[PDB]
RNA sequence: UCUCCAGGCAUACGCGUAUAACAACUCGGAUAACCAUUGUUAGUUAAUCAGAAUAGGCAAUAAUCACACUAUAAAUCACCUAUAACUUCUCUGUUAACCCAACACCGGAAUGCCUAAAGGAAAGAUCCAAAAAGAUAAAAGGAAAAGAA
RNA sequence: AACUGU
């Protein structure tokens, strides 16, 4: 239930520890796609963290771990915590990007904070319902 | 109720901000350092290449090169501020000696160009020997004194910082370090510091000189060696502070070599040079010695004094020490400066015919002694 | 900026432009990025650092903090007397990530200082095959701990 | 003898 990656068990939390507190600062970080999916899991649990409040000694003690650079403790608790009270959960959004052209053509895939400042990725956008095979299918929902 | 830790740079990362942290634990260590000696030690313990800086060199516009690296402003003239027949002192800071020199027999040098030079540091010694015994009455800190006899002076000390041009270690920073290695023809040491010639943070409109070009560009090499800051003496010693410096120019760099060389006006730079790098690093050490370092400036100013003679002209400097942080970091906020005061050189006498000596100038003796006559208050 | 590693700096010797900047992307690096490659131009500043007269006369007693103190392996020109000369700073060394091993070889390589303030990076990407190698853990049991001869 | 995946 977990990748391998680093040259160790520890690497790999201090991989994990690296890459989690790149993304705070930034809100969106482009890495490999199975790493991406890897941190996913971590970052989504920390903001639970965040909501159970500042005053909690076991959240500031995550957080400090985590969280290398200590200016982002105060904007979790109150940058990234209060944003996401209202949500209950799909914090982070990871989405596939072209493979990087690098000589190994690695798997590609951006990871973002939502609700953050920063321009909207080109998500996709479904068909549009003024299609002709949607108008049939609109024409059956109005039948029945 | 939340406890955030400071925020400031880890202190395991490889970045500027975390060497920094390492380096002031480092620095907090010195700081935690009980013995003087202990201090010096870690400060030495390790050797490095460093500029090696000649109190006495040729090089045009030394003595503002010298300031430059020292953080010194001088001022030209004396510092601002018992009978005894000064005519008796007139030929009893023996013209005796010079009576001597035709008659004290001794064997003819061999090379020929010493006998010159030699003859100029007997009657030196002479005339410093009978002089502190003369003045030794009127002023009771002559008696208490330390007279010393070509005795090494050093100080160490860093100001400003490069960048590595090429090798392994290229664009690393390293500080520019620099030594002074002087040994003054006389010098004397007091246990008790000399009276200040003007209060501490005392300021000025002058400048202190600026270099635009680097230090290796004026002929000067740097050399990795042990690191050494000395008063004249060992920190046992009693005498921890000293009264009067006394120097002597080589024929090499006399007024009438330079003159013919073209460099007349150097002159006054060579005078100036000596001064100020042998007061410097001789007062520095003697703040060092009270366990003033660059991270704990000295909380009273230093002064010294030294003379300097091409054999007949004599000149006289004054020197103040305000500062012991001098280094990019320890230098970054300070608004104290070194200040140096300085004297043109002047004839002590015309010729010795006869037995006996014409021409001498009362005035100079007058400054000795009005210098020698100086005591703490 | 972060994570982690812990022989670093000078000289000798050797090497001899591999140094630095620009411009190239063909060849060299056992792949790229970037250069250590290709072309062109630049470079290392010393009265202080380093290298480059003669004839006589006369000498018992180590060092070891040298005092005591012993010992055995038995352990330091000077200065006098004469002769000769009579005013001087040129020349040369100074770059580098460098040498000896056919190689950008996991090898060899003197001295001084210091032990991190100096100096560095095990991860081309993915997968988690078998088999094999190394490391770590063992219920009960102990040849089916450091104790004796 | 002990000790241990011998």
């Amino acid at each position: 239930v977990y990748r391998r990656l680093g040259l160790g068990p520890e690497s790999r939390i201090h991989l994990l520890r690296n890459l989690l507190t790149g993304l705070v600062r930034h809100e969106r970080i482009e890495a490999t796609w199975a790493r991406a999916d890897e941190m996913r899991g971590y970052a989504e649990k920390l903001i639970d963290y965040g909501k159970l409040g500042d005053t909690n000694e076991r959240a500031m003690r995550m957080a400090d771990f985590w969280l290398t650079e200590k200016d982002l403790i105060p904007k979790l608790f109150k940058v990234l915590a209060p944003r996401f009270q209202g949500q209950n959960g799909n914090y982070t959004r990871m989405l596939q990007i072209p493979n990087r052209k690098e000589q190994d053509r690695a798997k590609m895939a951006v990871i973002e904070y939502k609700g953050n400042y920063l321009p909207p990725l080109p998500l996709p956008h479904r068909d549009s319902n003024l299609t002709l095979l949607n108008q049939l299918l609109l024409g059956l929902q109005q039948d029945l | 109720v939340a406890r955030y830790p400071p925020i400031v740079a880890s202190m395991t990362a490889d970045s500027k901000a975390a060497r920094q942290r390492r380096v002031q634990r480092w620095q907090a260590t010195v700081h935690a350092a009980p013995s003087v000696d202990e201090k010096i030690r870690i400060l030495t313990k390790m050797q490095f290449k460093k500029y090696v800086v000649h109190p006495q060199i040729s090089a045009l516009n030394a003595d503002r090169w010298y300031q430059s690296f020292t953080k010194t402003v001088f001022v030209s003239g004396l510092p601002p501020a018992p009978s005894l027949d000064l005519a008796a002192l007139r030929a009893a800071v023996c013209d005796c000696i010079l009576q001597e020199q035709v008659y004290v027999r001794r064997r003819r040098p061999r090379s020929l160009f010493d006998r010159r030079q030699a003859l100029a540091s007997s009657i030196l010694d002479q005339v410093v020997r009978t002089l502190v015994n003369l003045l030794a009455p009127l002023n009771p800190v002559l008696s208490t004194a330390a007279l010393d006899c070509k005795r090494s002076v050093d100080f160490y000390w860093l100001r400003g910082e490069e960048r590595i041009p090429a090798g392994h270690r290229k664009g690393h920073i390293d500080a520019l370090r620099y030594q002074i290695n002087d040994k003054p023809h006389n010098q004397i040491r007091i246990s008790k510091q000399l009276p200040e010639f003007v209060p501490l943070d005392y300021s000025i409109p002058t400048e202190i000189p600026v270099m635009k070009c680097k230090p290796d560009k004026l002929p000067l090499f740097r050399r990795q060696y042990e690191n050494s800051i000395f008063t004249g003496s060992k920190t046992a010693d009693p005498c921890c502070y000293g009264h009067t410096q006394f120097h002597l120019i080589p024929d090499r760099l006399k007024r009438e070599r330079l003159i013919r060389q073209n460099q007349a006006e150097q002159v006054e730079a060579v005078f100036r040079a000596n001064a100020i790098a042998s007061l410097f690093a001789w007062t520095g050490a003697q703040a060092m010695y009270q366990g003033f370092w660059s991270e704990a400036d000295v909380t009273r100013p230093f002064v010294s004094q030294a003379v300097i003679t091409d054999g007949k002209y004599f000149s006289f400097f004054c020197y103040q020490l305000n500062t012991l942080a001098l280094t990019v970091q320890a230098d970054q906020n300070n608004p104290r400066k070194n200040l140096c005061w300085g004297s043109q050189s002047q004839p002590l006498y015309e010729t010795v015919e006869d037995n006996d000596v014409k021409g001498f100038d009362d005035g100079t003796l007058l400054q000795i002694v009005h210098f020698l006559l100086n005591k703490p208050r």
